[PDB]
């Protein structure tokens, strides 16, 4: 009957370039990486080492019950171009999400 | 009995074409093939022969545990347009990945000396997820296009392709796990100044020179009025150039000529009025038909320092 | 722009040194400075310099995590903490300033070289 | 101007090494290609360099029997022809690609040489 504390998410954003200003639309392009890190459910990993799950393999882990919350860019115009993405899954429950974006 | 040593990856890059330079964004397009090779654990194949797996089928093998690491283009802009891709699996354990790619790549480009600028088109490659304890590049080879005649091409490739293999250490990231292996390719090129010398620079010189002829008119009214048509001719020419030449955040060589033209015609206008309204004599100082082109070229020389 | 290296000397295999490069003149930052080296008979080869993105640093393949680049933008200096030295590292370590281009690893894109500091490993 | 040489009579199964000397405004031997023409038949492609480095284009009848190489020092190309058969009997010409967008098209070649006869019994 006692509620669970919120999940803390640490975020690191890496900005490569800001360009393509469109004065009339008041927009601009940003290329970079976004890293989000939280602690979820403990799990087994090969050799108890950190596990790397890349791109389309991430969706297979989601279907089987891994929690990966959607982080939205509030002020992005349209769907951003996502390049490579990666999950690093630790045995203790830690998850690190890393993705390349252009929007 | 595992093998914890880093996986050595040999890379070959076939560059089909470099084009589509965007000057303001400092980007360019590259079409080519990327070939990556490493040695894994041996396996059995149909008929003890190399096994080919194309496109979608590759995904089925990754689900079965086949290790196929993502290699990111560090300096690509957006997701590159990957065409056909293929894996070749040998019984002895070799794995070769091959893919056609089209992408836009960024780099530090300086166009101030345009149209006589030289550029370094660069490709930077790095594993997306595996540090140099798990995946390290062992060699890089680059093959480019065979050129017939370069007079038709916008850029001229001076020298063979340069390559580097270095390590990138990231502070934001166990000890010795924060370092990634990186390949760098560099293609040195020089612009073809032909088109810009004959259609842009030369006509602009005749215009500036032609504006010096106002000193040969035999009347103040004629000297001051024709100067305005000259001014109007430089402005009409600045539009023709801007409509074709690339956009930049700084001036080029052609932009400075245009400014020199504005300054010449404006200076002549001040001289025409001074000569005529300082005394009541005038025609004799207007015999600076030689002194003005030299002063322009004189300043025109100290501008080249 | 004038650069002056310092910190060289003699050391035995497995030792340590701390090279320093002082920049004097018109420099926008120390990001543009990079360490190089040249042994007798060998070309002048890249050693280290800052990376394009913050927190990253580019090291030659032979560094193998031994050297570490650091900077004091206030004092306008960069340091190279060299550890676990080996005989192969003996050379004259210069200090260049990136004069443009997009190849941090290319000596041809560096200039204003210093007098150089000698480092010798036995 | 182009000049061929190295032809002659050879027994079915033998080899020959054709040579094409190039003279004049030719920055590289890449533009050069080999052709052949038998009596009554049309001039057909044989071999020239590929667009991308390391590639070479060969006619479908070559079947790995011929090999085009180049000596940029002497500004030349060589056609090493092995496993020759009576079907290969023809006059072999050397041409220089003068533009166009088809390495395999005779229409895009000029400066042809006199040709050198290859005859196989
Ligand atoms: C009479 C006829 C002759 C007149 C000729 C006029 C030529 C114009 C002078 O050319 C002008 O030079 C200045 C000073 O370097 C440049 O100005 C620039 O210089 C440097 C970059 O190089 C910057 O630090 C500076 O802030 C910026 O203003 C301009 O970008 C260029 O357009």
């Amino acid at each position: 009957p006692v509620d669970a504390r919120p999940v803390d998410v640490s975020v690191s954003i890496f900005i490569n370039k800001i360009y393509g200003v469109n004065t009339l639309e008041q927009t601009y392009k940003v290329d970079g990486y976004i890293v989000a890190q939280w602690t979820g459910k403990p799990r087994k990993t090969p050799g108890d080492k950190p596990l790397i799950v890349e791109n389309t393999q991430i969706e297979r882990w989601i279907n089987n019950g891994l929690w990966v919350p959607a982080l939205e860019f509030i002020n992005v115009v349209g769907s951003p171009d996502t390049g490579n993405k990666r999950l690093m899954l630790f045995p203790d429950g830690r998850v690190i999400y890393n993705a390349r974006f252009l929007g | 009995p595992v093998d914890a040593r880093p996986v050595d990856v040999s890379v070959s890059i076939f560059i089909n074409k470099i084009y589509g330079v965007n000057t303001l964004e400092q980007t360019y397009k590259v079409d080519g093939y990327i070939v990556a090779q490493w040695t894994g654990k041996p396996r059995k194949t149909p008929g003890d022969k190399p096994l080919i797996v194309e496109n979608t089928q590759i995904e089925r093998w990754i689900n079965n545990g086949l290790w196929v690491p993502a290699l990111e283009f560090i300096n690509v802009v957006g997701s590159p347009d990957t065409g056909n891709k293929r894996l070749m699996l040998f019984p002895d354990g070799r794995v070769i990945y091959n893919a056609r790619f089209l992408g836009s790549f960024s780099n530090d480009m300086d166009f101030r000396l345009f149209p006589f600028d030289r550029q370094q088109f660069v490709l930077e490659l790095e594993p997306f997820s595996y540090n140099n304890q798990q995946l390290r590049f062992s060699d890089i080879q680059v093959y480019t296009e065979n050129i017939d005649n370069e007079e038709i091409d916008e850029w001229w490739i001076r020298g063979k392709a340069s390559t580097h293999i270095s390590d990138i250490r990231y502070d934001h990231l166990q000890p010795n796990q924060n370092e990634f292996s990186r390949i760098t390719v560099r293609i040195d090129a020089v612009r073809n100044p032909s088109y810009y010398l004959w259609s842009f620079i030369l006509p602009l010189g005749l215009i500036i020179a032609a504006s010096w002829s106002v000193f040969w008119l035999e009347s103040f009214s004629e000297r001051l009025q024709t100067s305005f048509t000259c001014m109007l001719t430089v402005v009409a020419y600045a539009f023709y150039t801007s409509n074709i030449l690339p956009r930049l955040p700084y001036t080029t060589v052609i932009d400075q000529m245009i400014i020199a033209g504005y300054g010449s015609i404006f200076a002549a206008i001040l001289l025409i009025i001074f000569a005529h309204h300082r005394q009541a004599d005038d025609l004799l100082i207007q015999r600076s038909r030689l002194a003005f082109p030299l002063g322009f070229l004189a300043i025109g020389s100290v501008l080249v320092i | 722009v004038q650069l002056q290296e310092s910190g060289g000397g003699l050391v035995q295999a497995g030792g340590s040194l701390r090279l320093s490069c002082a920049a004097s003149g018109r420099i926008f930052s120390t990001n543009v400075m990079g360490w190089f080296r040249q042994a007798p008979g060998k070309e002048r080869e890249f050693v280290a310099t800052v990376g394009r993105i913050g927190g990253s640093t580019v090291y030659a393949d032979f560094v193998k995590g031994r050297f570490t680049l650091s900077r004091d933008n206030a004092k306008n200096m960069v340091y190279l903490q060299m550890n676990s030295l080996k005989p192969e590292d003996t050379a004259v370590y210069y200090c260049g300033a990136r004069i443009g281009g997009s190849d941090r690893l290319a000596p041809e894109n560096y200039g204003y070289w210093g007098q150089g500091t000698q480092v010798t490993v036995s």
